[PDB]
């Protein structure tokens, strides 16, 4: 696996973890 | 804001996303501290792009397409990960939809319209045409868009929204007027007043078409039109597409 594919993988995990939190906040 | 630098997200865009989080989330800084660099985050499966047997009825294909769009999740991060230039030739937008299915990040309404075209080009008995809405709530205007569809003479919609009733409609509406009026009523129930509707032309099923999507073939001012003329303009648009 290339460095670029690794970065996208690590970023995608953090994007979904963040999206879960921001989804919980918007209904508050 | 819109990510302009492609994927993977570049450092400046990535930091800007987290700066936005810290500003608007109450904890803000703690959110980033728990996520950034964390080694035990969930592994999100890459959703499987739906494919269809020739014996599967189109409406059941549409359920699967919508389920796929939903599985990507509504993008609540504040950063749109795919830049969409609406005047791009269809072939360029279809390359974008392909990238969306490969990278599998959260999306919102306009991205889902592009994706919905890409995933139904295999259905020549389905017509697809965008429908945009402008609404008013609490002193502010809001814009939304979905992919209207027509199968066997009945109308429905695919799309992405924060509300269940502002995106997916099985193709059971007997007229375009009834489909749009259903959206108007859904908006009404969440206290939005529908001000404008803009309806496009049918989209080519050739993903290598060089033509542009025609987004605003009909622009309807709901308040100026009134009920009967509103209906009449929608039926005329439906004839323009036929
Ligand atoms: C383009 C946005 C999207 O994906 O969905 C919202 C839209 O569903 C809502 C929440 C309805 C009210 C309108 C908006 C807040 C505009 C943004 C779109």
């Amino acid at each position: 696996k290339s460095a670029q594919q690794e970065l996208k993988q690590r970023q995608r995990a953090e994007i979904y973890a963040l999206n879960r939190v921001m989804t919980e906040l918007e209904q508050q | 804001f819109v990510n302009r630098g492609g994927l993977p997200v570049d450092e400046a865009t990535w930091e800007r996303m987290w700066k936005h989080v810290a500003k608007i989330h109450p904890d803000g800084e703690k959110v980033a501290q728990r996520i950034r660099g964390a080694t035990d985050l969930p592994k999100i499966p890459i959703p499987s792009v739906p494919t269809f047997q020739p014996s599967t009825p189109v409406p059941e294909r549409l359920e699967a397409v919508q389920r796929y769009i939903r599985e990507l999740q509504y993008n609540h991060t504040g950063t749109q990960f795919f830049e969409i230039k609406k005047s791009r030739p269809l072939t360029g937008l279809m390359d974008l939809a392909k990238e969306m299915t490969k990278e599998a990040l959260p999306i919102k309404c306009l991205e889902a319209v592009i994706l919905g075209i890409y995933l139904t080009n295999s259905m020549p008995t389905l017509e697809r045409f965008p429908i945009s809405f402008k609404t008013y709530f609490s002193g502010n205007y809001f814009r939304h868009i979905v992919l209207g569809v027509n199968f066997a003479g009945r109308y429905g919609a695919l799309g992405m929204s924060r509300r269940e009733d502002l995106m997916y409609k099985p193709p059971a509406f007997r007229t375009l007027s009834e489909l749009v009026l259903d959206f108007e009523a859904a908006y009404g129930r969440c206290w939005h007043v529908l001000k404008k509707v803009k309806l496009g032309q049918s989209v080519s099923h050739d993903p290598h078409s060089v033509e542009q999507i025609e987004w605003k073939h009909s622009v309807l001012d709901v308040e100026r039109l009134g009920r009967d003329d509103f209906r009449k303009e929608l039926e005329r648009h439906a004839r323009d597409m036929r």
